[PDB]
DNA sequence: TGAGAGCGGCGGAGCCAGCAGGGAGCTGGGAGC
DNA sequence: GCTCCCAGCTCCCTGCTGGCTCCGAGTGGGTTCTGCCGCTCTCA
């Protein structure tokens, strides 16, 4: 996406055409200040909302004395054979039984599905 | 849409039109005739341009 | 109630100044504080006065009432045009007498002996817990309500809102009652605009108008309070259709003009405007954050809580609350009901008060307190609500609700017991929605499942556990002290910048900082509580992990129990605590010391989400398959989740549910 | 000047000839306000009996004679800031009207009030 | 010509109110916050209410303000109409 | 017109008369009032406040509960049962006595 | 004019009425002669 | 001066929002409660 603010005023700018030169540019409403586009793009929608929930998981739930943890599935960086595994909340998951899980031992932090 | 008139003190003989397509709200009066114009936006409501009228009153009166 | 929420109701009210009308001259000035409360015993007042303690016994046989009289100081200091002031003060002056509960602290019967009791006519067996009105016991039922100062996030069907997120919110306990606001999504032309529902306002108000209104210009500032991650493109598209909705009012007085306006007031000339909004936004706009000469950022930061909370449920990320979970209801018992009565009694008597005062000052004579206090309207009062059952006012009767302080049920001991343990929904019977009267998991261990009423009252009326505990409330003091020494940084001195990775801290539901650690904290906390030490038993801790939140609550009315503590799958209580206890009599070992050695904890609902429970330390703490090695309590029994009239029935796991539920009923009839 | 308003509501009387409304005392001591010149009431309980009448219909209070139409109703545009009565029954002794005729005070009637 | 206005007032009282307004009127003719109404009307048979002549009924709000007889017309006063302002001072009146 | 006393019952020991009969009174004492005020004072202002009241009363004898209107209330505050209250409903005289 | 006392007054669902917005269809002002 | 085509006014239609009424049948007990302040006139 890209959602950038203005430098002077600390505004968010908006997208405009400059017709002469057909140029995407991002302006503040309140400043002149200009700046050149980098991303075409404007407006992004997933609509089927296939959103990656591993980006979402913290390593700190580790730390919940209520969920399960099994040692069949060892981590594929560290090898550590304890990982505490649980499943997404979200209606909108793509797969309703995806189990995640999160590296049992301190600062491995690596999460897969 | 109905306010008291700060001018001939009737009340409900206050009436409002919107105009958008020239961006702005006239309120009159039905008894003392009293015309104010002034510029809306599009979030906009008759108490908006009745607060509008009233300030521009009281700045006239100083 | 009798010990601390009296006088604070007392001192909390303003002091009356009131003068003349300059009568011919067109006049001075005076206080009249009220300072200190002094309450007596129970005594009879017969005709002819010369006051004897009255016993209750004598009370049920005569008709009398078992009240005892409070009496207050007055100082009344006037300033006359003269510039000179005159102080006169006036000791035990007779308020009232309030209705006393029987072997409460200050029941005649408190602390005595079984043969004294049996001396004067009384049954020791009898638990007391009820009032004498007019010789006829009165027991005030316990009714539930939702809990304040919590954000709550729920999705209404088929309206014209999608999301709504409401935070009833009160002080400690003062005049104002409680003052809710919404923050309500739209239902999506162009949507998902957010807006505020705020008191005293005839029209909901875009966020960001209200933003603008609270002193934040600008437009990043105003979205550091609301998506504390800048790196979520999902939480920024979102929220920018209300952010694009605001772009005509870049001020903070044409906010406030915008506030202004929209009052329930007759709406006229701009300063007026300015400071009926100021003041909505000071005092009658989320209060239990603080009310005082500057609270801007703090109510701020709530306010884009709200807005996070809501946006975050709207987006799936979390859950809506349940209205049925018990974390989210609070028991009034007699202390907070009696209060909340009382309050507005007293400032009633301090009308009429001032009313006399104004019509004999106006002649510019002497006024006389001891008769301008009316000593009949707050007795006959009291004796009124708790002998009719309807709470409030006698002149507003339909208003008030109905059904507090029953008669006491007299027909068997058990029917007296359960009768004394009793939870009121205070919902519509004769609705056709059953989801209210449904058993919800979170009863568990604290509300009988087998015992409800099977008329048109069932799952509404719902008796006590036996082993439950309701807390009772004590100051978030001690904690804020504690809180702020261990590493945590309130809102006042933290930037946005580090809000996102921290941990919030929420004390009795208000935002009061950050933390950066917050694994070894909650450590330290469990440890005060464990030793009494800062944090007194009743207080409830609860880490969510998933959601970075950490809450704290201190308030009355939060049901708990007792749990067996647990450290790496092993007991904290080992034999000697048995033998100790076996002996008791002799070494009076209690239970209390049981609780300060750290062997046991009083565990409520929201905290109960977060523990792992063991339904039996020997057959669930063993080597075996292994279900779960980390169990962090343990259950004393679980025949304990049982109510009084269910603990009667032999062998109830061997019987159909709905039979336990028709003895539960048919035990308060049986004649003994 | 508090001469021209009564003191208390007992046995206050309407002057007839310019519906001022005094106490009886007020009229014995400091006569009328706008008559005394006309009358000398001053000191006279028998002589207010004659040209005061216990007996009117309702009161005004009157501040802007120069700037009130009530003024103008009542015919008290020209008289001192009191309280006046909307209608004041009864008549001069004919003597004293011979007296104002011949000084030059016409006598106008302040029975306004609808008979029959 | 200045409005009238009628101010909710005590019964039986009403009269001794208007005295006091122009005796009030008198002493503040004098100061900074002068009374800018008019003047008090008090018919013979008009019950719970007094006349009052100003030309805006704030005039009449700040000048009934501090009277405790008219404490329930502090709020709220009743512009009288053009056509009945006759009807005002009209007094009717054998057997 | 006024019911008979059949139809409003005076009550002998706790005489407390109907809801209706102070209803009754209400409207005759009104009713006096403003026929002495408008054969005498004809004030055109008290006349509008007179006959608004009236209005009032008379409305709520038949139908004591409205939309937007304050209901009539008797001495510690309980509303007053109307004609239309006593016939309407599950607890009436047709559906609970006929 | 003071005691006695008379009363004067101070939740939810689902049908009906109004309002607002939007076209087809008819009549005067200009287009050609 | 003639017929005729294009915009301005008339009509009906559709759609939408606010307002009123209903919510099982019997039965048995008990409890509280039926306004109050005072203000002016009369007998003494
Ligand atoms: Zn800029
Ligand atoms: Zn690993
Ligand atoms: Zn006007
Ligand atoms: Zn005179």
């Amino acid at each position: 996406v890209g959602i950038r603010f203005c430098q002077e005023c600390n505004n968010m700018l908006y997208p405009k055409e400059d017709k002469e030169n057909r140029i995407l540019l991002y302006a503040c409403r309140n400043c002149d200040y200009q700046q050149e586009a980098d991303n075409s793009c404007i407006y992004v929608n997933k609509i089927t909302h296939e959103v990656d929930e591993l980006t979402q998981i913290i390593a700190d739930v580790s730390q919940d004395p209520t969920l399960p943890r099994t040692e069949d599935h060892p981590c594929q960086k560290c090898g550590h054979k304890e990982a505490v595994f649980f499943q997404s909340h979200s209606a909108r998951a793509e797969d309703a039984m995806r189990l995640y899980y999160v590296c049992t031992a301190p600062h491995c932090g690596h999460r897969w599905t | 849409t109905q306010f008291t008139c700060p001018f001939c003190n009737h009340e409900k003989s206050c009436d409002v039109k919107m105009d958008r397509a020239r961006n702005t709200g006239v309120i009159s009066c039905t008894v003392c005739l009293e015309e104010f114009q002034t510029p809306i936006t599009y979030l906009s409501e008759p108490v908006d341009v009745y607060s509008d009228w009233i300030d521009a009153c009281e700045a006239a009166n100083q | 109630f009798i010990q601390m929420s009296v006088q604070r109701i007392v001192e909390d009210a303003p002091p009356i100044d009131l003068q003349a009308e300059a009568q011919h001259a067109s006049p001075p000035r005076y206080l009249l504080k009220f300072e200190q409360i002094y309450l007596s015993k129970p005594t009879h007042w017969e005709r002819d006065g010369a006051p004897s303690p009255m016993m209750p016994n004598e009370a049920r046989l005569r008709n009398l009432t078992y009240s005892a009289p409070l009496y207050v100081d007055i100082t009344k200091t006037v300033i006359k045009e003269g510039e000179e002031q005159l102080q006169t003060q006036h000791q035990k002056t007779f308020i009232g007498k309030i209705p006393i509960m029987l072997r409460s602290t200050y029941c005649l019967l408190n602390g005595l002996t079984d043969r004294d009791l049996c001396e004067l006519n009384e049954c020791p067996l009898d638990p007391g817990g009820y009032f004498i009105i007019n010789g006829s016991e009165k027991v005030l039922i316990a009714q539930e309500k939702m809990a304040t100062n919590t954000v709550y996030v729920f999705a209404k069907k088929d309206s014209k809102y999608a999301y709504t997120g409401e935070c009833r919110s009160c002080l400690e306990n003062s005049s104002r009652p409680t003052s809710t606001i919404w923050v309500s999504m739209l239902a999506r032309a162009i949507g998902q605009r957010i807006v505020a529902t705020l008191p005293y306002i005839k029209q909901e108000v875009p966020i960001i108008i209200v933003f603008r209104a609270l002193g934040f210009v600008s437009d990043r500032d105003i979205l550091e309070h609301i998506i504390y991650d800048f790196e979520d493109p999902e939480m920024m598209e979102m929220v920018k259709p209300s952010l694009d909705e605001a772009f005509v009012i870049q001020e903070q007085n044409v906010a406030l003009n915008f506030i202004g306006s929209r009052g329930a007031k007759p709406g006229v000339t701009k300063e007026k405007r300015i400071k009926y909004a100021k003041e909505v936004l000071q005092k009658e706009m989320l209060p239990h954050v603080g009310v005082s000469d500057f609270c801007e950022t703090k109510k701020a930061y709530f306010l884009g809580y709200m807005v996070h909370r809501l946006l975050l449920a709207a987006l799936g990320r979390r859950e809506l609350d349940d209205r049925d979970h018990y974390g989210n209801k609070r028991l009034d018992l007699a202390g907070p009901l009696l209060a909340f009565l009382f309050r507005g009694m007293f400032k009633n008597l301090l009308k009429e008060v001032r009313i006399y005062a104004q019509k004999f000052i106006d002649r510019g004579k002497d006024f006389n307190l001891e008769l301008a206090i009316k000593t009949r309207i707050i007795s006959d009062g009291l004796k009124y609500s708790l002998a009719t059952g309807n709470w409030g006012d006698q002149k507003k009767a339909h208003q008030a609700r109905a059904g507090v302080s029953q008669v006491l049920n007299r027909l068997t001991f058990a029917s007296t017991l359960s009768h004394l343990r009793r939870l009121n929904s205070p919902i519509g019977r004769d609705g056709k929605l059953a989801k209210p009267r449904q058993l919800h998991n979170t009863l568990w261990g604290m509300v009988c499942p087998a015992e409800t009423p099977e008329g048109h009252a069932v799952g509404l009326v719902k008796n006590l556990a036996l082993m439950a505990y309701i807390s009772v409330g004590s100051q978030p003091s001690p904690i804020l002290e504690f809180l702020e020494e261990w590493s945590m940084e309130n809102l006042e001195e933290i930037s946005p910048a580090a809000i996102a990775d921290a941990t919030k801290i929420f004390v009795n539901g208000c935002w009061v900082g950050i933390h950066k650690d917050p694994e070894q904290l909650m450590n330290t906390l469990r440890k005060l509580r464990r030793q009494m030490d800062i944090i007194v038993s009743e207080v409830s801790m609860i880490r969510d992990i998933r959601e970075r939140e950490i809450r704290i609550y201190t308030d009355a009315g939060r049901i708990c129990r007792p749990l067996l503590i647990v450290e790496k799958q092993k007991l904290l209580l080992k034999k000697r605590h048995i033998d100790q206890l076996k002996e008791r009599e002799y070494n009076n070992y209690s239970w209390q010391d049981l609780v300060a050695s750290g062997v046991v904890e009083y565990i409520d609902t929201l905290e109960e989400e977060t523990v792992m429970l063991a339904m039996t330390p020997d057959d669930l703490q063993e080597k075996e398959v292994a279900y779960c090695s980390t169990y962090t309590h343990c259950e004393i029994h679980p025949s304990m989740i049982l109510g009084v009239c269910a603990s009667i029935i032999p062998f109830p796991d061997h019987n159909q549910s709905p039979r336990n539920t028709y003895q539960s009923a048919m035990g308060k009839q049986a004649m003994g | 000047a508090l001469e021209t308003v009564p003191k208390d509501l007992r046995h206050l009387r309407a002057c007839l000839l310019c519906s001022l409304v005094k106490t009886i005392d007020q009229f014995e001591y400091d006569g009328c306000d706008n008559c005394d010149a006309y009358l000398q009431m001053k000191g006279n309980r028998e002589m207010v009996y004659d040209c005061t009448s216990s007996s009117f219909d309702g009161i005004i209070a009157m501040m802007s004679p120069e700037d009130s139409w009530v003024s103008k109703w009542q015919r008290v545009s020209n008289f001192k800031p009191g309280v006046y009565a909307v209608s004041v029954t009864g008549r001069l002794p004919q003597g004293i009207v011979r007296e104002l005729k011949s000084r030059g005070v016409a006598y106008k009637s302040r029975d306004t009030a609808i008979k029959t | 010509d200045p409005n009238l206005w009628t101010v909710k007032c005590k019964i039986g009282e009403e009269r001794a109110t208007a005295i006091s307004l122009m005796r009030k009127f008198i002493a503040y003719q004098f100061t900074d916050t002068p009374l800018q109404i008019k003047s008090v009307v008090a018919p013979e048979h008009v019950k719970g209410y007094i006349y009052v002549e100003a030309y805006k009924q704030t005039h009449v709000k700040q000048a009934i303000e501090g009277v405790g007889n008219l404490r329930l017309g502090y709020w709220n006063q009743q512009m009288v109409p053009i056509k009945e302002m006759t009807d005002v001072l009209k007094v009717v009146k054998a057997n | 017109p006024v019911p008979p006393l059949s139809v409003r019952p005076a009550v002998v020991m706790q005489r407390n008369q109907d809801d209706l009969t102070h209803k009754l009174a209400d409207i005759v004492k009104i009713n006096n009032q403003l026929r002495r005020n408008e054969q005498n004072g004809a004030a055109a202002h008290v006349i509008a406040e007179d006959v608004k009241l009236l209005q009032f009363h008379v409305a709520t004898m038949v139908d004591n509960e409205l939309p937007g209107l304050p209901r009539a209330m008797q001495k510690s505050g309980r509303p007053l049962k109307s004609l239309k209250q006593r016939l309407k409903g599950k607890e009436g005289r047709v559906r609970g006595n006929l």
